[PDB]
């Protein structure tokens, strides 16, 4: 009984941890379509600087 | 000679009765421990799982 209940909690926990890692990824500001353009030119934007 | 051999048999059987009495007292004590061990396993290991 203990061994089967332990498998179910392990599977639920691994699924929970993978969900939280995906939600943190999908919340990255760089991936969001609604990112207002920066007013300042990025230092990596060599063409706009030139 | 048969009377002497029968006395030695009586003594061997008497030693075995003493071993059996001591063995049954030990077994009664072991059944009581096994009952407490099973209850303690249920309390410490099984009952916590629903909250997780």
């Amino acid at each position: 009984v203990y061994r089967e209940l332990g498998s179910i909690v392990q599977e639920l926990k691994e699924s929970g941890d993978k969900l939280e890692e995906r939600l943190t990824m999908l919340s990255d500001v760089n991936l969001l379509s609604a990112s207002k353009p920066r007013s300042n030119i990025d230092s990596k934007d060599l063409t706009s600087h030139r | 000679q048969n009377i002497q051999e029968a006395c030695l048999l009586l003594d061997k059987k008497q030693k075995h009765i003493q071993i059996l009495i001591k063995g049954n007292s030990s077994s009664k004590s072991q059944i009581r421990r096994s009952s407490v061990e099973a209850q303690k396993y249920v309390q410490d290991k099984l009952l916590p799982w629903p909250q997780e």
